[PDB]
């Protein structure tokens, strides 16, 4: 998974 | 003051270190909404290339304008909980 996906479940 | 309608929409004025990686990235202006402050905490992260290349959920910062706002050399992107509350420590809600 991508850093960007992960962080993408923050908002 | 009227009461935000999401959490993403809260509005809040980031305390100068905060603001300072903010403009760091482009940001423009000094009142943002929460949803806003993530998208440019996740663009520095990128643009700095600050998470581990092989688990990508890992973010390394020691003293990095990141760690020292956060105060840690490094976290999982999994702590939603702690990530919120290292960012709140670095704002002050405003109305509307």
């Amino acid at each position: 998974t991508s850093f960007x996906e992960y962080w993408x479940l923050l908002p | 003051s009227q009461i935000p309608a999401s959490e993403q929409e809260t509005l809040v004025r980031p305390k100068p270190l905060l603001l300072k990686l903010l403009k760091s990235v482009g940001a423009q202006k000094d009142t943002y909404t929460m949803k806003e402050v993530l998208f440019y905490l996740g663009q520095y992260i990128m643009t700095k290339r600050l998470y581990d290349a092989a688990q990508q959920h890992i973010v390394y910062c020691s003293n990095d304008l990141l760690g020292d706002l956060f105060g840690v050399p490094s976290f999982s992107v999994k702590e939603h909980r702690k990530i919120y509350t290292m960012i709140y420590r670095n704002l002050v809600v405003v109305n509307q």
